[PDB]
């Protein structure tokens, strides 16, 4: 009965979204085409936190989906899932944004903007209680990043109280697909920060790292990252949708995750994650889930924590298992890591239990983790756009938007000083 | 075939069952029961024969 | 001697688990995938069924001959064996042991002349076998770890130098050509433009060149062959599509089922608008879709274990037979009453049946969170179930179909933070208590009137499989995994036995004198025991080829049958042994059964889901 | 006539309160439909015209999962729908949520009903409240309907069962935040605070049940077990009985020092049961053990200043006499200068019913423990500065603030604890 | 309880632990899937010495298999038991040791030993209770002896107090298949003295006799040697898998075997080796197993005893047998031979009983007996290496793969010292 607005953003949000929106239907037993076909009464028993209910039994994702081209959105609904998504939340452009932020947020965002807050509106009247909004996007796109911004910015302004979560698809640190990526993320990050309440970093390169090494595959398409994001986004919010045994909200995540409002970019990462070759000779124990999560492979973001300090991390368990065992295998974890673990917090862990484990799997656990290694990321997407800016390269797109050249001199100090308070944090002694 | 596997219907040949019983006192006493009942039954006969 | 009465089994999870059998005058007009074997059965029930068990394992894949033939395909053990079947012999006729993995799919050509099988690890070949000897083609090759979903033949392009294969893996369609005058295999990839769906059934047109694929997305893709490339989607049957059937005249119609039990009629042409409007709907999730009783019907099959006749000329509706799905764990019977028959299983489904036709009498549900129901209990107006969960739910007993209503139910009864999961559940004779044994051993009297536990009775270390009471105030159970079983008394105070074997128990049942007690051991050896010795008074030795897993007993106290992983069904003597009958019906190992109270009768379940009656006159 | 109402705030309070419920219901042959097939239900229970007994319990959460585990659960038709107060919205972890901005509809509620059911009562003994100090929903809306109860009530004696942060292992962040905050404000409205600690329950599991795995609902059922000793003098006859009113006349020296520690005896499995006599003596021993006290707390550290020992079952006043003359001889047991007696015995005749389901066995006799001593001035030690070391980099404090907090409110909770410090140290030094 | 780690090297030691794999496995009742089909319970009492629970009843063997070239792996796992190893267990690198110790030990034995000992690390901290490991390879082998006396070395290092046993596969007398083998052994004895605590010797020829005058197998295929190997590896730990009625573990045996720290090296054989067509014509008595066993031609190394005294020897019975036959027949062995046993010692044997025989055979004893014949074994080696030495023949690989010629000078003075001790020990004489 606490509802969340889920958005998408540019092409990589909006496949993304789509890929979640599959994973949380497969999740509660819906079909494409809305009909509940799951045979457990829990399942529908919280459906309406994403769901509502339609004249029969169809149940419409409380979704948003934004672009500036209709291309995505053309192949998002001829997608598996595209059909359970009512047409009129499809907010669509006619000229894609071309990877530039300025026009994503300043000259073609404006017009969209009216009918994407009209739609978020829509959907947020409608439900009973609404915890939040999640926007799933990506940094270093145009429409993504612009769009999702400034529909942040606009949320944030109508509803300021309410829960804001941001899936955001960092640029990966060796390789960047597009050129503006510095600029785009430089640009994102300074609105992710005033506006976001919380904040997810992904790289693709750490999806890549991650699917080749623990799941072994060979020949990962964009299919399995969007699987392994949308495995994260459902289970960050699983205590919401089914009983726990210490359920966790995602405003209880954000009480004890972030410490200062500013830091609130997590690292995040999903366990287990086996080799198809090594499934049956693994075995899902609590320290096994515990010792996976905490290995720094297994974080969805390029910054490995060893180099900083967990300043904050929730675990969010999933399945039958013991209090006991996840409180004793945490403390322990702390207490052997206590170099990687901040001082000055005697309690760096928040752990939840879920009753409900995802489909296929008898235990999971999603992990949060909110350290000072995110700096070394930040560092790395600076040290691109300063270089980027001192010639002024592709300044030229950007400028004949409208947007002044003050504006990235903002957004760098701004970041810089994020940068900054995580080497403060990460370097304070105690006392 | 393993050679070291003996092969069925010999004196090395044992079942699954009888290994893992894991009882040597009872089975002398038993086999001992047995040869003594044998061994009366043979001086019968031989004293039917005499 | 036993008689085989009937056989309720359905792979639900498959997608086209149950077939007709065209043009078939004689009888077996279905044909139905339970488990390691193939139901070939009429399309009436209370008829005679014959059992086409050549397998090792489950069956992954069936294929019909458009008449003719049938094939089922095995399941690891190295030995994923294609098996072709004949009508008439009805006896293996082709035995291809060329996947090294379970088979994932097979399809016959539609002139009935080309076998496709189809695996998908370590050896993704697509195998094309001629009806005279072997095959024909190698393989192509495809690709490790891709699920091949589903199969289709072009009944169009037939020159003796190509055969069209649509095949459908995972999101990816592909037509092989088939040259089998040079067994060659031509595979093109369709072009998919953004439509990316799970194909769950492929047909091609009667002309060939329109292939249409339905999707678990509710929509039909329409795909041009010629051009391999996807032309149009239409959406057909909200809920998912599961079967997908040529129209039987048709003029460019396709008969689709849904997972909404919808069935409608879907034609390419019609503009790009199709407002659904389903002409018939089953209950339950459509995976099976055909044509028999020489065409007036459309034997429509379900994932809920349902088979269901639809007439052509009216629509009308008569359901045909119904199966358990999952791990069937417990029979039994109602104290005095023979017509009614409670079988559970894993799955949290109990089917109360009347034995005289087979129909489904009532139906009690839970959810999956309440574990499977691992012990049944049947009493005049009752149904008493034991989950494993360790609660123990008392449903409400209804007639003619319908969700049966939980009148009580004893919380937490054998869940103690080292075993969870009541087993073997008990009435009291006349009705006075509910003997229930844990996982951990422990076993537990409760009240009937005042649902008050009356007795905890802790010594056991381990899973109670087999427990019973006696005629006046007593009980004993058989406590598996620790190899001894013990009779108790409701003072709670043990009386004696303690009887410890060799190796460990897996079912015990007491004979009508309050002496003879049987158990059955992994061991495969079934131990006689009298309550006033001891030790057992003998033992049978190699009682099944498998482990037996189960054991029951005649009321009257002369037979007592006994089942095990030989997916055989014994009778023995209870004081002189010997086989009175034995026949192997199930497709999987018998895990549970009960015999009727009065003298013909036993009622068996196997792990795949069968439950077989028997007649013992 | 004895009528006791029973509040459970909070998931803890909420799944403490499923155990005690379904050991109640158990002890009075009560099913869970919520009638039994005399007017020792009372205390707990009002039967209606119909036969129909409903507890006298109010399940108060700002979370709805977990009192819908309850609504859709085993006990559905027992409880009363509208006894089962959910919120809208979690309180986060927040006191400062839980206390000043949601926590304000759902306490006023939470009195109308508690008036109601308080109505049906001719007697009333006092509450129980079963809270979570460590947790927004427990800590914030738990004090402020303690405030309530104080002020309109009056000197009804209100019992809290709380939940305290374990020393080292925890679960929440702003823990020890929240913690404090709950602690100054229930200082001063609880008659009777109990203290209970996960960790040492969870040792208790490990150590006596030999549970390597221990959940919440083993820690439910041994509290739950804990709490129907408390209360079966009120419900059963027996040799010295023992009330709710006296308890806190003989267990409470001074207004201030009213935290007590609990310890049941004896805690054994079906397995290792009947193999020992388990003498009035011996479990005697075993409850005054420091390792079977419900609280991280060594009581060799402090001094005991009074432990009145509640007994159930097959137990006599000449072997209670002489097991705790034992104790009191005993040299490791260290009573204050000051209390020459220091105890409170109490018999009473019923044995305290197994739970089906539960690890605890059929014993014939128990013993709840429930002792004032100087001792649990170490675990607000542990709170203070846990408290402080975050406190000094003002983490979490923003959170704090934008629900209608001030930094003066902590400060005020931090000096307030420092207070309770000294005054424990000022009793317990002579 | 007390857990033991099973590790292959090269070759020959990769077939001898699939063998001795399988042999385990139908001994436990286990199918090559793993499943348990045994139908005992004492089987599955102690099956966690050498096989850890996966999800479901599977049984993921505690092995560990170290290969430089991936063709002996690729075999190992198509056939009939590949599948019950964890896929994680094989280490194995790019580019075989070409039958060089220097190659296996030094160049490319550095680089995949990090791997191998991460490996042997992630399996022995799972461990409860650790009495150590068993090392199965061939001297005379390049991958083989290489990183077998480097993982030998490493696990001395990480685990002093833990047992460490080998099955070392000697080059034999007369037959040798490569030309280093002398130089091979000669590298790898060195280091198993100062590294091993307990060291089997086993040789090729030996055992072709043993197949062809015991058993009368006429053409024996290296599967069956390294079946007769995989039964003595059973049968010497059968005592801590199953009760026995005086049972000894390998502590025990290696406390009772080997007097002084240096001689730890031991001749093995296995009884009852009946050939076929006597099958039915030999029955098994005690005094039986102890005549065939006490038999020259019986032990399993090339050194035939009775050239040299025995220092001391276990045997390890199984089956239901009198205590009293056994120690009648080894003290009555004794006696008869007391001219082959040595004097300063007054008991020579260390009998123990176990009450489970081995699948198929009514009883069976595996015997241990360190004598100084072995002497004369490391005599025959060093009599090969000197000669080659002396002309320093295929010495220029060994050199150019970076150790000094010195080391082979000290490995050859190390092996001269151990003959010289074990030559004292035969002509010491008491008081
Ligand atoms: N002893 C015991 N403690 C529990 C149990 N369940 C939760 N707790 C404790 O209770 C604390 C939080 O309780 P609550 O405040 O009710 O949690 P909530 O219902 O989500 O409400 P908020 O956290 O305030 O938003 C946790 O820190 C746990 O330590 C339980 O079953 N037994
Ligand atoms: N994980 C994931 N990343 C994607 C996907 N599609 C695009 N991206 C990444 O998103 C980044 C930005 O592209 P995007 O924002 O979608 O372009 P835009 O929509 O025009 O703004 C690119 O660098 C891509 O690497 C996808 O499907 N999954
Ligand atoms: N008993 C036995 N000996 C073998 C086997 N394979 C090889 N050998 C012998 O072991 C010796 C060493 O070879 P090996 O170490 O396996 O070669 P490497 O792996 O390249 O080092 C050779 O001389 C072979 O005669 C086998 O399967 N069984």
């Amino acid at each position: 009965m606490r509802e969340i607005v889920h958005i998408q953003g540019g092409q990589c949000g909006n496949q993304i979204g789509a890929k979640f929106w599959e994973v949380v239907s497969d999740e509660h037993g819906i079909d494409p085409t809305g009909t509940y076909h799951g045979d457990s009464d829990l399942q529908l028993e919280r459906i309406n936190v994403y769901f509502n209910e339609a004249t029969g039994g169809r149940y419409v994702p409380r979704a948003i989906l934004m672009d500036l081209e209709p291309g995505t959105m053309d192949s998002v609904r001829s997608g598996p899932y595209g059909q359970i998504f009512r047409p009129d939340n499809f907010v669509f452009g006619q000229t894609g944004a071309g990877n530039n932020w300025a026009k994503g947020h300043y000259t073609e965002g404006a017009e969209l903007i009216d009918s994407v807050l009209d739609v978020v509106r829509k959907e947020a009247e409608s439900c009973d209680c609404l915890q939040g909004f999640q926007v799933c996007h990506s940094l270093g796109g145009g429409t993504g990043s612009g769009m999702g911004t400034l529909l942040i910015s606009k949320i944030r302004e109508e509803y300021p109280d309410r829960m804001m979560l941001t899936f955001s698809v960092v640029p990966s640190p060796k390789v960047s697909d597009t050129v503006v990526e510095p600029y785009n993320a430089t640009l994102s990050v300074h609105q992710l920060v005033e506006n976001a309440d919380e904040c997810m970093v992904l790289d693709n390169e750490a999806l890549y790292d991650i699917c080749f090494r623990t799941l072994k595959l060979t020949t990962p398409t964009f299919g399995d990252l969007n699987h392994l994001i949308s495995a994260v986004m459902s289970g960050i919010t699983c205590c919401l949708r089914f009983p726990g045994q210490l359920n966790a909200d995602l405003r209880k995540l954000a009480v004890n995750l972030i410490p200062f409002p500013r830091l609130h970019f997590f690292m995040v990462g999903f366990t287990p994650l086996t080799s198809r070759g090594s499934q049956q000779y693994r075995a899902l124990t609590v320290p096994e889930l515990t010792q996976q999560m905490w290995d720094a492979k297994n974080m969805m973001c390029a910054a490995d924590p060893r180099h900083g300090r967990y300043l904050t991390a929730s675990a969010l368990f999933r399945g039958r298992m013991s209090t006991k065992e996840v409180d004793e295998q945490m403390l322990n974890v702390q207490n052997k890591n206590s170099s990687y673990f901040v001082e000055w917090i005697p309690n760096n862990v928040k752990s939840s239990v879920c009753d409900i484990p995802p489909k296929g799997l008898k235990m999971s656990a999603t992990f949060i983790g909110n350290s000072t290694a995110i700096q070394e990321m930040f560092k790395r997407v600076s040290e691109q756009f300063t270089a980027m800016f001192r010639r002024k390269a592709f300044l030229h797109w950007y400028t004949g938007e409208g947007m002044d050249e003050m504006e990235f001199t903002e957004a760098e100090s701004n970041m810089n000083d994020l940068v900054s308070e995580y080497q403060q944090y990460q370097d304070a002694s105690a006392e | 075939g393993n050679p070291v596997m003996p092969a069925r219907n010999a004196p090395a040949f044992c079942d699954e069952y009888d290994r893992f019983n894991r009882d040597v006192a009872g089975e002398m006493n038993a086999k001992k029961q047995q040869n003594l009942q044998k061994k009366e039954e043979v001086y019968a006969v031989k004293r039917a024969e005499q | 001697p036993l008689v085989l009465r009937h056989i309720a089994g359905l792979n639900g999870q498959m997608f086209g688990a149950m077939r007709s059998i065209p043009n078939s005058r004689g009888p077996y007009n279905i044909a139905q995938i339970s488990g390691v074997s193939v139901i070939l059965g009429n399309e009436n029930n209370l008829a005679p069924q014959f059992t086409l068990r050549g397998h090792d394992d489950v069956i992954t894949a069936f294929a019909m001959s458009h008449g003719g033939s049938m094939l089922a395909t095995g399941q690891k053990g190295s030995n994923s064996d294609v098996i072709v079947w004949d009508v008439a012999a009805c006896a293996p006729k082709y035995k291809f042991q060329e996947h090294d993995v379970e088979v994932a799919t097979v399809s016959f050509s539609a002139d009935d002349r080309l076998l496709l099988s189809a695996s998908c690890f370590t050896d993704a070949k697509l195998y094309v076998w001629d009806m005279a000897t072997g095959k024909i083609v190698a393989k192509h090759g495809l690709e490790p770890g891709k699920r091949i979903t589903c199969s289709a033949w072009s009944p169009a392009l037939a020159n003796g130098r190509a055969y069209t294969c649509a095949t459908a893996a995972g999101e990816e369609l592909a037509l092989w050509t088939v040259d089998p005058f040079t067994g060659m295999v031509s595979g093109q990839k369709v072009v998919l433009g953004t439509v990316r769906r799970e194909y769950t059934s492929l047909a091609f047109s009667a002309d060939g060149a329109w292939l249409y694929g339905g999707t678990t997305s509710a929509d039909v893709v329409t795909v041009n062959v010629q051009r391999a490339s996807v032309q149009m989607t239409h959406p057909v049957c909200s809920g998912g599509v599961g079967a997908l059937l040529l129209s039987p005249d048709g003029g460019g119609a396709c008969l689709v089922g849904g997972r909404d039990g919808s069935l409608s009629t879907f034609n390419a042409a019609g503009g790009a608008w199709r407002e659904l409007r389903p002409f018939a709907k089953v209950p339950g999730c459509v995976t099976s879709l055909s044509l028999s009783a020489d065409g007036g019907a459309f034997l429509v099959g379900t994932a809920q274990g349902g088979v269901y006749r639809l007439d052509r000329t009216s629509l009308q509706l008569h359901t045909i037979s119904q199966a358990q799905q999952g791990q069937l764990t417990a029979v039994a019977f109602a104290p005095g009453q023979p017509e009614a028959v409670a079988t559970s299983s894993t799955d949290g489904s109990i089917y109360v049946w009347s034995t005289a036709d087979y129909t489904l009498q009532c139906r009690v549900q839970e959810p999956t969170q309440a574990g499977g129901a691992l012990c049944c209990v049947l009493t005049r107006d009752a149904v008493i179930s034991g989950w494993g969960d360790g609660n123990i739910r008392c449903h409400a007993r209804a007639a003619g179909g319908a969700t049966c209503a939980q009148m009580w139910m004893i919380p937490g009864a054998h869940a103690l933070a080292h075993s969870v999961g009541v087993t073997a559940l008990r009435l009291s004779n006349g009705g006075a208590f509910l003997l229930s044994g844990g996982m951990g051993g422990e076993l537990r009297v409760w009240d009937l009137r005042s649902r008050e536990m009356a007795a905890h009775m802790k010594m056991h270390n381990s899973r109670i499989v087999g427990a019973a009471v006696m005629a006046d105030d007593k009980h004993v159970a058989a406590a598996s995994e620790d190899r001894t079983w013990s009779l108790w008394d409701v003072g709670s105070e043990r009386v004696r036995t303690t009887w410890r074997g060799q190796s460990m128990f897996r079912g015990m049942a007491v004979s009508a004198d309050k002496v003879s007690v049987v158990t059955v051991t992994l061991d495969r050896k079934i131990q006689m025991w009298d309550v006033r010795g001891p030790d057992p008074r003998w033992t049978k030795v190699e009682a099944h080829g498998k482990e037996v897993g189960c054991v029951a007993s005649d009321h009257r106290g002369a037979a007592f049958a006994t089942g095990g992983a030989d997916q055989a069904v014994r009778v023995w003597d209870w004081r002189n042994g010997g086989e009175v009958g034995g026949a192997a019906c199930h497709s999987a190992p018998v895990a549970a059964m009960a015999f009727s109270p009065d003298d013909a009768g036993l009622v068996s379940v196997a792990l795949d889901g069968s439950t077989c009656f028997w007649q013992l006159t | 006539m004895r009528e006791v109402i029973s509040i459970h705030i909070g998931q803890a309070g909420i799944q403490v309160g499923n155990a005690c419920w379904e050991l109640y219901c158990l002890e009075h042959g009560i099913q869970p439909d919520g009638q039994m097939p005399d007017d020792a239900f009372n205390t707990f229970f009002s039967e209606t015209g119909a036969g129909k007994h409903v507890p006298r319990c109010i399940f108060l959460d700002l979370e709805p999962t977990v009192v819908d585990e309850v609504r859709t659960g085993t006990y559905r038709q027992l409880f009363h729908p509208e006894q089962l107060i959910s919120g809208k919205e979690d309180a986060a972890n927040n006191f400062a949520r839980g206390h000043y901005t949601i926590g304000k509809e759902i306490v006023d509620l939470a009195l109308d009903r508690i008036r109601k059911l308080a109505d049906n009562c001719t007697g009333l003994q006092g509450f129980l409240v079963f809270n979570a100090v460590g947790g927004g929903t427990g800590s914030g809306l738990g004090s402020l309907l303690l405030e309530r109860l104080s002020v309109d009530y009056g000197k009804k004696s209100k019992l809290g069962f709380t939940v305290y942060p374990s020393p080292q292992v925890s679960t929440a962040v702003v823990e020890p935040y929240n913690s404090v905050l709950s602690t100054h404000s229930l200082l001063e409205h609880t008659d009777v605070a109990v203290m209970l600690d996960n960790e040492a329950i969870y040792d208790i599991c490990r150590r006596s049940l030999d549970i390597e795995r221990p959940t919440y609902t083993n820690l439910n059922r041994l509290i739950a077990q804990v709490i129907s000793s408390l209360t079966a003098s009120l419900r059963f006859d027996g040799a010295l009985n023992v009330d709710i009113t006296e308890f806190q006349t003989n267990l409470v020296p001074y207004p201030r020092i009213h935290f007590m520690l609990s310890s049941y005896a004896p805690i054994i499995s079906a397995e290792k049961a009947y193999h020992e006599q388990l003498s009035v003596a011996e479990i005697t021993n075993a409850a005054f053990e420091p390792a079977s006290m419900m609280v991280k707390c060594d009581p060799r550290h402090g001094k005991y200043m009074a432990c009145c020992l509640m007994y159930r079952g097959d137990v006599v006043p000449k072997d209670v006499n002489a097991s705790v003359a034992t104790i009191k001889t005993k040299r490791t047991i260290q009573f204050v200068d000051w209390c020459p007696t220091g105890f409170k015995c109490g018999i009473n005749y019923q044995p305290p019913t197994v739970v089906p389901g539960g690890d605890l066995a059929k014993v014939q006799r128990a013993v709840c423990m429930i002792s004032n001593s100087t001792a649990i001035g170490e675990i607000f030690s542990r709170l203070d500065h846990k408290f402080d070391l975050m406190y000094a980099k003002r983490a979490f404090v923003h959170w704090y603030v934008g629900e209608g907090m001030e930094e003066g409110e902590f400060s005020e909770a931090r000096e307030d604890l420092a207070a309770l410090e000294k005054d424990f140290e000022e009793v317990g030094a002579e």
